[PDB]
């Protein structure tokens, strides 16, 4: 969120 | 001379795949002609895919001295300090490269990976773009830029970019080449499902190649529970033990587990962030390792093999902070994959999918290289009823009745309210509703005047857009709110008179047909608008443009900026109903408007993550929410948005078997899931391979 | 038109001065109309303005749903972003507002800050050209464009540039306008010593601004010693307290307090980085007090006066992580800057500068707001002693006799040369000689095969080059190495046959006038070469080009990448002499250069920050290696370079000094201190207000 | 440092 953070699931690195 | 001939035979031990006596070659090259350029930038390519970044890193140093107009060494010794989390030091390198040698195509895809792993999509567009004009033949940056624009929702030539997407794909798997598409991007695609698990199978053999250089052997298993105490010995592997998601869902699973039958290891690949989720799982688990202590990977499968683990449970699949190499190892007899992974690992070290029935037909086990491990009713759970049970219950201010224009929760609000002289009960458990007086004024002028919070007979009153300021630790879902907290569509920029459709995930998840069957669904209901997300910001023009292309003016579709969870969450019961992306559903997202009491149309497909919205409906008892096919989709959200009456049933039914259902139910959860596991155990104890456990 | 003329109201009550009569008016405006854009984006202007950031967020997060096209909202609210340390968000913001209106120069300039702020200069530039393309008249953007353009020695249209940047300074003065140029940046410009101190006025009065709102009343101060038992409390504030040049130059001087006169207060600005430094000045301040955990200045301001600070000392000024409102608010009865900002503070709040007679002469008060306040020596202080100890003594490898070809030093160095057979003691203390035998090949072969240690005599010989893969702490200077180093000319590409010339500051230092006398000396002196730092990269280019004009071929110049700093100290010993930058001089650099015993060659100029390696070379006592003009400074360094006995007899005198003189005498230096302080503090108990202190 | 921080003296922001 603006001003924080919303962690989501992601991709890892290739 | 002689330097040169010991280069050419460490690059055949390395091609051999002997990387010892390749290094001890390319030390003796360096040995007799220390000036080497070659020798150093070959040597340190070696030592950085060993994972040996910081011996790595002093070759590269060594390779861009002796030869400044080595531009290839300098975005190599960029991919060094990226891999070493030195953001600033890669991009210097990167941009070093790019000054050296202009059409180096490969440096502006690294510099564009930067940008894009920085959320700056608009200059990775850019970058990415540069990259394919040097280079027009560049899967790398062509699927890195696809991914980009589906980020921003950027469907320019959208058809044909999807055709080229399965070309590469399908030229790369015939050629014995890693994929450029991502597996964990691959169900955004049209892609086969046999391509979809031979690009996760590529990933998979990435993780076995990684570890066959450490030459261990295979590890001896437990064949009984008589170490253990008859205790079946559970094993619980992820990056994301803190404030994430995965948390969010399964932060209770371990506390619930029955002593007596299972003893639980939490096997974390983060350090410690100081959230109470962190907090609790390490309370919680009988056993808390903090593998990211651990960096080798031949260790940390040490330690989970010493532990004697019966059951690993990979959390990650293809997801940051992996490690899935501990996986490919394998130190325990049977290993499943659960919940963080919204697909199959492809790989042969993983046994099972949990998964369900509705998420994962029978039919379908193709899809899937691990054997299908189902749970009774939906393999999703989420951590709603610990984390928002300020939520359970509401209460409306009648401004004029409506359930979603002025909403009132909070542990305390029985207590407010029975403090209240006029207060109506209206029948559904029950909504209590405050009429139009000095009360509802005094709430109201707080909401339009921006005040944080006010008192009411000696009751706390927070405005829901100012929680951070409150309590931040209730902002994010790590503590309950202990203050009475008001939610209204004013705050938002919602109509009070009209039906609200939301879609609260991130814009990837949006492709053309999606929006065109929104806009079809906005058109049969004049009195409507569309609820999105800033998920990012920059993805809201695109949308918008779209829209109005698709004859729908600006103010049918209405955004609103990324929220704190807790406030994410609460927000919800706004809106009427919730449109589900038929591409890739809400997963986390799906479970949060749930709980906020909002029905959920769902059009499921064949993927294990556009299927996922469908198998929470069914467990939670709302078949008539899940399409067939879009014409029924667009039927199922038109009805509820016109029939009044059927909206107030369903709306009815979704609030009471949120709670009634077992979709929030994590003590039902985790007893399925300890009989599921005891499945798993008798079938190995027995001597017998992995085999679908679907009944 | 009711809220039209609310908001016009509160304009008027803030420009009066009255912030909380202009809150309560926007919140009125807002309370009639709450679709108000421009109340909403006011009221956000307001509150950010406050420090009240998460309130401000509110509001603009309003103004840009009401209004879409309100890029001008985008802009601040990403302004707000950035000072709440959401870089991502903040580009976002910045990313919008472009995309909403292409021709907003402000926003492209704001963006560049975030370029700029984040490392990536180029795109700095890029984007502060596009500001500049708009608006031509736009002196944030020209003078943040002329710090990007110093700091990578882009010196196109050099001296126009400078005239430019006076002129614009010369305009904001005149027009009561905060200037556009940083007082930190002020000494690397040709503005004249009232502009200077000017621009520094100007930013004292922000912090007067900031507390005034506050409305607290003066401070009752201590009149004698009497409630603190005859002891002088003196009070460090700091944002360096941690891994930082600030700590490593006086980490040592809190606890070299002497107890029975003066008890120590340390106020740390920002929270605990986990490092040694911020330990030892925990473990040994009297007192060690977190004000990062306390973010309201009069709430900070309070708890310095309740400890009974006498005398207060701003080790900040204008540089990161400074709260100079702490003072502004005058907690204390005397307040000094000193070390860690190079200049004056210009504001009426500081009452001394810690100084010296040679960094800045009684001739030279003018250029100063505060008295001056003289240590007998320099008022320059280091570490060394203490964090590199090994490198107090060195031994060298005969590879053919040379001190700065092969190195070694290590505490266990003495015993180490006592295994070996045929060591040569060379008089000077004295150098020991390590004979080409078996033992020097092996340290030789180590070094040309990139190894990291090897074992001689069951001596840990260490590769200088591997430091952070045998201690990382050793490697930082947090730990004293426990290995033996190996330090050469040949693991930096530098010429076993010829003089080098250093230099290990930061390019930005560097001006053309610079260049070309180094170029001078260089042409003078046949066998030698310039070693400078990639301090960024991208500066690395245009030295090289430059040099290149002057009719220097590119072997002439030698860069290596920026070290941790421990192999930065122990490496200086590889050079013959140092070229002081005289636009601004090298400081904890000057210090670094000469604990490695390397003579350092300076031109002092006029302002603190050119004259501050003259104080250290006439406290270490080499006046030789002071240079009253150009000529002079290239006479000196060509005569170092060429007359190869005087060489000797300066490296020899530079060696012993830094420990016979009070150079890096850490106890002399806190003692000397100490007499200053009470010198201070029997002036003000006597009821005088500050005077120079130079006797 | 390339792969570390080299922490250095540097202007507030205004
Ligand atoms: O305004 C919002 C929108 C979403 N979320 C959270 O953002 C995350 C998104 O994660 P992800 O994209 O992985 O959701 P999923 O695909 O599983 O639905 C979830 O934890 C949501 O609760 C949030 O806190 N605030
Ligand atoms: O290769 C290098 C060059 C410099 N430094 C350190 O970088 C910092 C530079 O700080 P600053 O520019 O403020 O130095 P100053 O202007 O005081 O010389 C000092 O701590 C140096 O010791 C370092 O660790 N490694």
């Amino acid at each position: 969120y603006p001003g924080g953070s919303t962690p989501v699931s992601s991709a890892n690195m290739m | 001379t002689h330097a040169d001939s010991l280069n050419n035979l460490a690059n055949i031990k390395r091609e051999q795949g002997n990387i010892e006596e390749a290094v001890r070659l390319y030390r003796k090259a360096l040995e007799v002609f220390p000036e080497f350029a070659a020798a150093h930038s070959n040597l340190a390519s070696v030592l950085q895919q060993q994972g040996k970044l910081q011996e790595a890193l002093m070759h590269y140093k060594e390779a861009i001295r002796i030869s400044p107009t080595f531009a290839d060494a300098y975005s190599n010794m960029g991919n060094t300090l990226k891999e070493m989390q030195d953001v600033q030091g890669a991009l210097q390198c990167y941009t070093r490269a790019i000054q050296i040698n202009p059409a180096f195509a490969d440096a502006h895809s690294n510099l564009a990976s930067i940008h894009k792993d920085s959320g700056n999509i608009p200059e990775a567009i850019a970058s990415y773009r540069t990259a394919l004009k040097l280079k027009p033949d560049f899967p790398d940056a062509y699927c890195n830029l696809a991914h980009c624009l589906q980020i921003v929702c950027d469907w320019t030539d959208y058809d044909e970019r999807m055709k080229k997407l399965v070309s590469i794909v399908a030229d790369q798997l015939e050629k014995n080449r890693l994929p450029s598409v991502h597996p964990h991007h691959s169900m955004l695609y049209p892609l086969s499902h046999g391509f979809r698990k031979a690009i996760a199978e590529r990933h998979g053999n990435l993780c076995l190649d990684k570890i066959n250089v450490l030459h261990k052997p295979p590890y001896e298993h437990p064949k009984d529970l008589k170490l253990s105490d008859g205790r079946l010995r559970v094993g619980y592997v992820s990056s994301d033990f803190g404030n994430h998601p995965t948390s969010h869902l399964m932060q209770s699973i371990p506390g619930m587990h029955n002593p007596d039958k299972f003893e639980v290891f939490c096997y974390a690949l983060s350090p410690d962030d100081g959230t109470n989720f962190r907090v609790k799982v390490m309370a919680e688990a009988n056993h808390f390792i903090d593998l990211s202590q651990i960096p080798c990977n031949g260790k940390a499968a040490d330690r989970i093999h010493q532990d004697g683990i019966h059951i690993l449970v990979n959390m990650n699949g293809y997801t940051k902070g992996a490690r899935n190499e501990l996986f490919a190892l394998r130190p325990a007899p049977i290993q499943a994959m659960w919940l963080g992974y919204p697909g199959t690992s492809g790989a042969l070290f993983m046994d099972y999918i949990i998964t369900d029935q509705e998420t994962s037909p029978a039919e379908v086990a193709e899809q899937y290289s691990e054997k299908l491990a189902y749970m009774p009713h939906t393999f999703f759970i989420g951590d709603h009823a610990n984390m928002f049970p300020h939520l359970k219950k509401k209460a409306v201010i009648d401004f004029k009745i409506y359930d979603n224009r002025i909403v009132l929760n909070g542990i305390d609000l029985k207590a407010f309210l029975d403090s209240l002289p006029d207060v109506k009960i209206v029948k559904m458990l029950n909504m209590p509703v405050i009429p139009m007086n000095t009360i509802a004024e005094a709430v109201i002028e707080m909401i339009n005047r921006g005040q944080i919070q006010i008192t009411i007979n000696g009751f706390s009153i927070s405005n829901g857009l100012a929680t951070t300021q409150i309590n931040n630790k209730a902002a994010t879902g790590e503590e309950v709110p202990r203050t009475i907290i008001v939610t209204t569509r004013s705050q938002y920029g919602l109509p009070e008179d009209a039906i609200v459709y939301c879609n609260f995930n991130q814009l990837y998840k949006i492709d053309p047909s999606t929006l065109q069957m929104w806009a079809n669904i906005l058109k049969r209901v004049p009195n409507s608008v569309l609820w999105l997300l800033r998920f990012p910001a920059v993805g809201e023009p695109n949308i918008q443009q779209y829209a109005q292309n698709m004859g729908l003016p600006q103010n049918r579709i209405i955004f609103s900026p990324v929220a704190p969870k807790e406030e994410h969450v609460r927000r919800g019961q706004l809106a009427d109903v919730c449109l589900d992306t038929p591409l890739c559903n809400g997963h986390t997202t799906g479970m949060d408007v749930l709980w906020a009491g909002t029905p959920m149309v769902t059009m499921p497909g064949e993927t294990l993550a556009s299927r996922v919205a469908a198998s929470q409906l069914t467990c939670l008892g709302c078949l008539e929410l899940i399409a067939k096919n879009r014409q029924e989709y667009e039927d199922i959200a038109v009805k509820l948005g016109t029939d009044l009456e059927y909206l107030k049933k369903v709306r009815g039914k979704v609030w009471k078997q949120r709670i009634s259902s077992p979709l929030f139910n994590t003590k039902q959860y985790t007893m399925e899931l300890e009989r599921l596991y005891l499945q798993m155990w008798e079938h190995y104890a027995a001597g017998n391979k992995p085999d679908h456990m679907i009944k």
